[PDB]
RNA sequence: GGAAAACUUAAAAGAACUUUGGAAAAAGAGUGAAAAGAGCUUGAAAGAGUAAUAUGUGAACGGAUAAUUUAUAAGAAAAAU
RNA sequence: AUAAACAUACUUUGAAUCGGCCAAGUCUGGUAAGCAGGACUGGCGAUGCGGGAUGAACCGAACGUCGAGAUAAAGUGCCAAA
RNA sequence: AAAAUGAAGACAUUUUAACGAGUAAGGAAACGAAAUGGCGUAAGGACAACAAAAGUAGUAAAGAUUUAAAGUAAUUUAGAU
């Protein structure tokens, strides 16, 4: 129907050479090339949306999502900060994650 | 008397201490779980004290953008904030775009900059009152089962008002025709297409 | 009215060597050992248990359902827990027989005491009834 | 000794066993274990074949030392024998739990091999005289062998 | 010089007749409250067998974090005037 | 001048220990030694954590269970966060 | 550690502040504001339905196998077989 999202990859967690913490997960935002265009996506809202192969047996949804937003910049290249509702799998690195428009503030 | 910790219950004839007393002496009470007490009605005129405070790009006769929701990447022409509810209540004219009259926070919208105006649009009606009598309830707990023919039954008794408030949308959708290229425009969706970084896209 | 009970560590703490060692049994032991990987706190292995991890006070020792346990042996059990219906729960013993424990049972709804074992040593109500 | 499974249906099925069978249960657990699911009117007919070394009997556990054979191509296993003192023991328990389903009334034709277990019996030891003064044990391997034979019907579930 | 080895049931009522088998035994049948069936009160761990489920390129196992599957598991009251 | 009241002064009973090792804007014997022995201090022993790829002693800094933030040594082509 | 309260509440009281690495080694019991706090095995003397039938038990003890809950832990508790 229309495109409302901006692809962002699932780098990784905020890490260091020998730890990882899972709470914050890095994301680099397609299109943002430096930290001074980051002051716009401080608080939007990122998902992301998986596929899981249900039986029709059963009554979970086959499109599952976790919502979560963009708190900081981190680094000089455009790169952000995200704080979900459960920890992001590490399954799930290098996928796309759609950064939305709300909350929006124009 | 009775200590405030003792609640008596009727036993079905089952063994009971000489102390307790006897069920010909014991009325029954039913269980109470509500404490907090509902949210008062006040008149339709004055504002709401748990009212927000819009956006200065968001006023009245401007183009939003939906971006989120049953209706994301519509358009729709705000009218004016519900006091009762601090939700814009916004018409993406249904002869134009298929909006409804409906509330949608400020949040989930884009202030174009885009001007419709619109003056004289007859808003009298169309309140709290008017979204709450078309908003379509549930079937509550104890009302028997009347499974999934009760929804479809509430769209038909409620489809008649929510033409009648339509008269809004006359005055717009005239307005709207005037100027080129902005029917086909409100029709249709809003896109990101490639080289559209929201960071430098401005309305 | 109920608060909300926070735990700091849900998991077990098991004894050192007790996965690769049957001998070795699950209850906790501190380590020791001069050369102990575990009690020298090496990176990966320094999980012990310490008084930092014990629960809230307000919240310790309390069951999901919002209530403190209290086993009863009889009837007259029940009646120590009377007057804090609203703080206690009956926990009838495992040796009570099937027909004390429906006597503790009927007595504890007219008191209005919850018990947790309210279907326990039931008879055989579940096939051909 | 009881049995490891009960049948589903008892008037559907017989039962035969044999406890404390001198037969060693290392070669006895792959011959049990060739002929599970296959119909008792096929399994009298393999067990002859390796009794006059014409199947084979795939070593998959035990393989140590066991030598490759030409028969033992597609069942991924390149060891196999022919043990026939393990082979005959079964074949006198066939005949014993199908004479049974006779006398139940069951028809043979229909019948399969859907339960066979082997189990580890007690030990009789004896002496084998080493150098330097020394004894050993000569321990034999007996087992315990248990058969169900079901009349196998196609299911339904609606 | 110098050991090891206790226990069926209340009562042997210690299966007893048929079919298969050379026989031992097996399947029925029966006794008993219950096979507790004599290698007999209960029957743990080490070791195996069967069934269900899951996983895989030079070890295996454990911990933190999530995803999937399974299991557990929170309710019958009810607004303004 | 500065600091010090859970300060200061202790009393009694007693455990373990006296095989040590390392660094150095230090020294003596020795050609020299990851050799032998000393003066002052700080460490390892008794000690995990971040860094030096790996390292008992080096650098930062010493540890109840966590959430968030600025930091230390030191790093910012990829492994590897920048 | 200091203030407050104190015959019995209860969570070994309330508030404030600082503190919390560790081998050998030490901190026996009791001590109301308690001169460290506790878990487990067996045996002995008492207590255990307060109205004269007073802990549980053939309406199933102890033991065993597992499923869950409480405790930082030692361990405890309950369900099923």
């Amino acid at each position: 129907k229309c495109r409302l999202h901006v692809n962002a990859v699932f780098m990784g967690f905020q890490r260091a050479q020998r730890n990882q913490y899972p709470n914050v997960a890095l994301l680099q935002i397609s299109g943002v090339n430096t930290k001074e265009d980051t002051p716009f996506y401080i608080g939007k809202r990122v998902a992301y949306v998986y596929k899981v192969n249900v039986k029709k047996g059963s009554n979970k949804p086959a499109i599952r999502a976790i919502f979560g937003k963009i708190v900081a910049p981190h680094g000089n290249h455009g790169v952000v900060k995200a704080r979900f509702l459960h920890n992001l799998p590490p399954k799930a690195m290098g996928q796309n994650l759609k950064v939305f428009l709300y909350p929006s503030n124009i | 008397s009775a200590p405030q910790w003792f609640v008596p219950v009727k036993a079905g004839d089952a063994k009971v201490p000489a102390y307790y007393p006897t069920d010909d002496m014991i009325q029954e009470q039913k269980k109470k779980l509500r404490t907090r007490k509902g949210a008062k009605i006040t008149a339709l005129d004055k504002p709401a004290w748990n009212l927000e405070k819009l956006r200065k790009s968001i006023v009245p006769g401007a183009i939003l953008i939906i971006v989120a929701g049953k209706y994301a990447g519509k358009k729709v022409v705000f009218l004016k904030q519900c006091i009762k509810s601090g939700a814009l209540i916004v018409t993406g004219p249904f002869k134009i775009n298929g909006v409804p009259l409906m509330r949608i926070n400020q949040r989930y919208v884009i202030a174009t900059s885009q001007k419709v105006d619109v003056s004289k649009v007859d808003t009298t009606g169309v309140d709290v009152k008017f979204f709450k009598k078309i908003a379509i309830k549930k079937a509550a707990f104890g009302k028997t089962v009347e499974e999934d023919f009760a929804k479809k039954q509430y769209e038909a008794k409620k489809a008649l008002i929510v033409e009648k408030q339509k008269q809004v949308d006359e005055s717009i959708v005239a307005e709207i025709k005037k100027v080129p290229y902005l029917k086909e425009y409100m029709a249709s969706y809003f896109t990101l297409k490639n080289g559209d970084h929201p960071h430098l896209l401005k309305f | 009215i109920k608060p909300k009970i926070v735990k700091k560590y849900t998991g077990h703490f098991k004894r050192f060597d007790s996965n690769r060692f049957l001998r070795v049994k699950a209850s906790w032991r501190v380590p020791r050992g001069i050369d102990n990987r575990l009690r020298r706190k090496f990176k990966g292995t320094n999980l012990l248990p310490k008084i930092g991890y014990g629960s809230a006070k307000a919240t310790r020792n309390m069951l999901p359902c919002g209530l403190y346990k209290f086993p009863v042996r009889n009837t007259t059990d029940l009646e120590m827990i009377m007057m804090q219906n609203r703080k206690y729960a009956a926990e009838i013993s495992h040796a009570v027989s099937a027909k004390k424990r429906q006597e503790i049972i009927q007595r504890a709804k007219i008191l209005n005491i919850r018990v947790l074992n309210a279907d326990a040593r039931i008879k055989k109500q579940e096939v051909a009834q | 000794v009881k049995y490891c499974a009960k049948p589903v249906n008892v008037a559907k099925a017989a039962q035969a066993r044999g406890d404390n069978l001198k037969v060693h249960f290392k070669n006895t657990y792959e011959t049990a274990d060739a002929i599970r699911g296959m119909k008792v009117a096929r399994a009298q007919e393999f067990l002859k074949n390796v009794i006059i070394k014409k199947e084979i009997v795939p070593f998959r556990k035990h393989n140590g030392g066991v030598g490759r054979k030409a028969q033992c191509k597609g069942l991924n296993c390149a060891f196999g024998r022919w043990p026939v003192k393990s082979a005959q023991f079964i074949l006198k328990l066939l005949k014993n739990a199908v004479d049974n389903a006779k006398a139940k009334g069951l028809n043979t034709a229909l019948l399969t091999v859907s339960h066979i277990a082997v189990q580890e019996a007690r030990s009789s030891r004896r002496r084998l005289y080493r150098a330097h003064g020394s004894i050993n044990s000569f321990s034999s391997s007996p087992c315990h062998i248990e058969l169900i034979l079901t009349e196998k019907e196609k299911k339904v579930a609606k």
